[PDB]
């Protein structure tokens, strides 16, 4: 989700909570399991199929 | 009528200044050269009159290309709008049409400035945690590096930039990247052991995603996987000392440094 | 407690990257470098919780004093946030040593790039450093040290001001300094070789400082803590017929 | 006053170019002081200093 993203990369209170628990932030943020599985995994070929 | 270009970093939404976004923001119109979908959908969502000037490429001489992108950045301004441009990175470093598009624009007698943005070797420094002042620092073009003669200070972080295109050219195109590589490697070899570790480095454009920091002996190089973003970062491999004769006309020496 | 390191620019309120400002906002303490008091009274507002460092200025000494004193803030669990002017790695070891510290002592330590005095300068000047390559070395250092610059790409010479200052053993000024550092120049550079004095602006009502001047008279210029000297190219370009040659170019063309 | 006005200007676009058409207009419109509009037309730092 590019507005999980933006908001990722302009809010460093997010930032942080992404970094130590990442799953959980993304899920909070509505993000799909395989959205997630692609972030875990690096597979940004994906994660633009989901864009 | 005037002409602002403005960087929006390496990193999508955050790394833009405020000043840079309040640009965008209050634009009459923008136009963009981002790298990715999710940089645009961004931008587009901070002011929706977006003219994407990738549709300038071939879809050409890239002098062509570059022409129409100036051509309809400056239709604008001269239409009396307030126009901004916002760029990768800052929107001064390899960035012809920008330059080109400012020249332009104040030949024409508009306003038109460039507000610093952060570029690749700004986050290199970051990233790595290296002070460029530590022991000084020289940054080439590697295909310049190649093509002209420029002698290396082997104390200082030396950085080449465009590796990936390094002595390109239509009458070195019979060479592979990797001869071409292959080559560059004997020249530095000249000041840099052939096991001397180097840097292969490539800023993150996603917040989910951490830049390439591949450490690699020189001698590897070749054999690299490389990007068209892809820069050399090769450490000191000689390491600082006194220049005696100027300490002595100061009649100081090491200790009193 | 934890640590991270950003910038402010050189220019008011505006010139920090977003992601920065919000790490100043969020943090629970701000250790504060900055240039001027409009700089100080801007940060104050987005933190209330600042620790301003100018209250420590040997160099040295200082910086370690600063530096323990960041790492008090980290040591007792909170998250710490030091501000520095322009970018915080980029001549400013007092980033680096606070972040190097840190992480010796096991906490989490990083560091935002931020708008450097450099990035002004190009922007300022309307130069590309990508295509026409581009060096910088500390002005002290550069006396002091065995550099070897390449007159045929641009040179900066950074905190001129200070160039060579050192413990103090005989009377010199700091003409004195400089006119050492043109002759040391001097052998790369013509005495009346064109350089750049630089300062970029702070405040939105100011404009930068763009003075040129034949490197003879460097010694008589008025300096600033903040002042850049650019020393644009003297060398013209030679080809590289070694390499040419290997890439399949002869003299020929 | 003039620091809250800086402060904004340097960080607001729109603010920025209103500046531009009309200088003294918008930093009377800003209640700075005749000397402040001097001391920023005739760009006297120190004074703008010494006023803050
Ligand atoms: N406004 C300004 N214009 C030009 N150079 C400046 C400057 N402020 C600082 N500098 C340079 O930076 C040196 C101080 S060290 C701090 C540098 C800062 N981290 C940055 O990113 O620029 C000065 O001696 C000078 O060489
Ligand atoms: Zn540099």
């Amino acid at each position: 989700l590019s507005d999980f993203f933006t908001q990722l990369g302009q809010d460093a209170q997010l930032m942080e909570d992404y970094k130590q628990n990442p799953e959980a932030v993304m899920r909070a943020h509505g993000l799909t399991d395989e959205q997630i599985n692609a972030v875990m995994t690096g597979d940004m070929e994906k994660l633009k199929t989901l864009s | 009528g005037s002409l602002v270009c403005v960087g929006t970093g390496l990193q999508l939404a955050g790394q833009i200044s405020v000043l840079s976004r309040s640009y965008i923001e209050h634009a009459d119109i923008v136009f963009s050269l981002l790298p990715d979908g999710f940089s645009q959908r961004w931008l587009t969502k901070l002011n929706p009159n977006v003219i994407n000037l990738q549709q300038f490429y071939a879809q050409k001489n890239r002098r062509d290309t570059y022409e129409q992108m100036v051509n309809a950045i400056l239709d604008a301004v001269r239409a009396g709008k307030k126009t901004v441009c916002a760029l990768y990175g800052h929107p001064g470093v390899f960035a012809c049409v920008s330059h080109m598009a400012i020249t332009r624009a104040k030949a024409e007698g508009f306003s038109a400035k460039m507000e610093p943005g952060i570029s690749a070797e700004a986050c290199l420094w970051a990233d790595l945690g290296i002070d460029p002042g530590n022991s000084g620092h020289q940054s080439f073009e590697a295909s310049q590096f190649m093509f002209f003669n420029h002698v290396p200070d082997p104390t200082t972080h030396l950085l080449l930039w465009q590796i990936a295109i390094a002595g390109e050219h239509t009458l070195t195109q019979f060479h592979t990247s990797s001869d071409r590589l292959q080559i560059l490697v004997e020249q530095l070899n000249q000041w840099y052991p052939l096991d001397h570790e180097v840097v292969i480095y490539e800023a993150a454009n996603l917040p989910i995603q951490a830049p390439r920091i591949e450490r690699l002996p020189l001698a590897n190089l070749p054999q690299a996987h490389l990007m068209p973003i892809s820069t050399l970062l090769i450490p000191p491999a000689k390491k600082l000392e006194y220049n005696y004769a100027i300490l002595a006309k100061l009649g100081i020496g090491p200790e009193d440094l």
